[PDB]
């Protein structure tokens, strides 16, 4: 699933600004 | 048309009033930009750290004499440097010295020691809204709604002033004791008539025109609106990918995906503000923002009522005492320590 994929993408935390 | 008579005139006169609200809003702002050791370190009791960041960490204090608590953003002088975020940080206290809005932060006292620089602002209890959408799942569209009118206006505010805000993100996004959005952080905002040109933001929220290097505008910010209705309805941001530059060559490609809940008005407002075309980006065109505010996913909501914070949150957090921390994360304290030898003394003269 999309959902699925997100989690794959390991991006699920707090994210930085660049 | 769509509006019969009454409602036309209803929603003209709404807008005329929005005009006149965001000039004296400009010209109180504007005086108060141009005319600003408002406290010491020594007249708080420091409780727990809220938050962290490359500059240093929010920590939860107490105000001795009144006994009020609130959140004490603390950055190290030398980090600011070696950052290069000097003027990121002086413009962040001027902007938030300025502002008067009800969804962005209000700075109480300002100061500086040897070591730091310490902004004094009003403790938002209810957590961020990050932990709260990625424990609750997704949100509701009623829910997303709510919380997407309150930065439609908080937006409709600062660019009026010609503020760019350009790092929109739950993260970015604290919620208060009645469930209502509280924007912090301006480390990256930036005053701009026209264009502007810098790289910067987070990867999953940049617009496409950021991305490409081109000099970009106000409407980078309807963008990332976009994704933050997106993600706070689906759980997760239309663009990502393992890596930033996957992440990106998925943003500019022109093609978004949506979940199949998503209502037929939800995917509409978003196709328009995840529009890569700027001539046809909502937010960027002739109407300004009157064609997100007007939009059909937004027909439910009263702009004023928001505003006047009248409607009922679908969500309030957990609320025991005054200086409870439940709903924020723990981290590990590190000690305030205070050289004898002042440090970047120039660099800071304004703050
Ligand atoms: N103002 C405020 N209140 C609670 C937590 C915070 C975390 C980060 C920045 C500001 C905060």
């Amino acid at each position: 699933t999309t959902y699925a994929d997100f989690i794959a993408s390991g991006r699920t935390g707090r994210r930085n600004a660049i | 048309g769509h509006m019969g008579n009454a409602a036309a005139a209803k929603k003209g006169s709404e807008q005329e009033s929005v005009k006149e609200f965001l000039a004296k809003a400009k010209e109180e702002f504007l005086k108060k930009w141009e005319s600003p050791n408002t406290a010491q370190l020594d007249h708080f009791d420091r409780i727990k750290t809220l938050g962290t960041g490359s500059f240093g960490r929010v920590m939860l204090v107490k105000h001795k004499e009144t006994g009020n608590h609130y959140a004490m953003k603390i950055l190290d002088k030398q980090k600011v440097v070696k950052l290069k975020q000097i003027e990121h940080t002086l413009n962040e206290k001027r902007i938030l010295q300025a502002v008067n809005f009800p969804f962005l932060v209000k700075l109480e006292f300002s100061f500086k020691d040897n070591s730091n620089l310490y902004m004094v602002m009003e403790y938002v209890p209810g957590g961020e809204m990050f932990s709260h959408l990625r424990r609750i799942g997704r949100f509701s569209e009623p829910h997303a709604r709510f919380y997407a009118a309150q930065i439609v206006l908080t937006f409709e505010y600062l660019h009026s002033l010609d503020l760019i805000y350009r790092d929109l993100k739950p993260e970015n996004l604290l919620i208060d004791q009645q469930g209502y959005i509280q924007v912090t952080d301006f480390g990256f905002a930036k005053r701009v008539k026209g264009r502007t040109w810098t790289l910067c933001g987070t990867p999953e929220y940049l617009a496409p025109e950021i991305i490409l290097s081109k000099g970009y505008n106000k409407a980078v910010d309807w963008w990332a609106l976009g994704v933050l209705i997106y993600e706070m309805a689906a759980g997760y941001p239309p663009f990502f990918a393992d890596q930033p530059i996957q992440i990106y060559e998925k943003i500019v490609s022109g093609k978004v995906r949506f979940p199949s809940h998503f209502s037929s008005d939800l995917k509409d407002l978003l196709r328009n503000l995840l529009q890569v075309d700027l001539t046809k980006r909502f937010g960027n065109l002739k109407n300004g923002v009157n064609d997100i505010k007007n939009h059909k996913w937004f027909a439910t909501t009263d702009w004023i009522a928001i505003y006047q914070r009248k409607v009922e949150a679908p969500f309030i957090p957990k609320f025991k005492g005054p200086g409870d921390t439940s709903n924020f994360d723990d981290y590990e304290e590190e000690e305030i320590r205070v050289s004898i030898n002042e440090k970047c003394g120039k660099e800071f003269t304004e703050f």
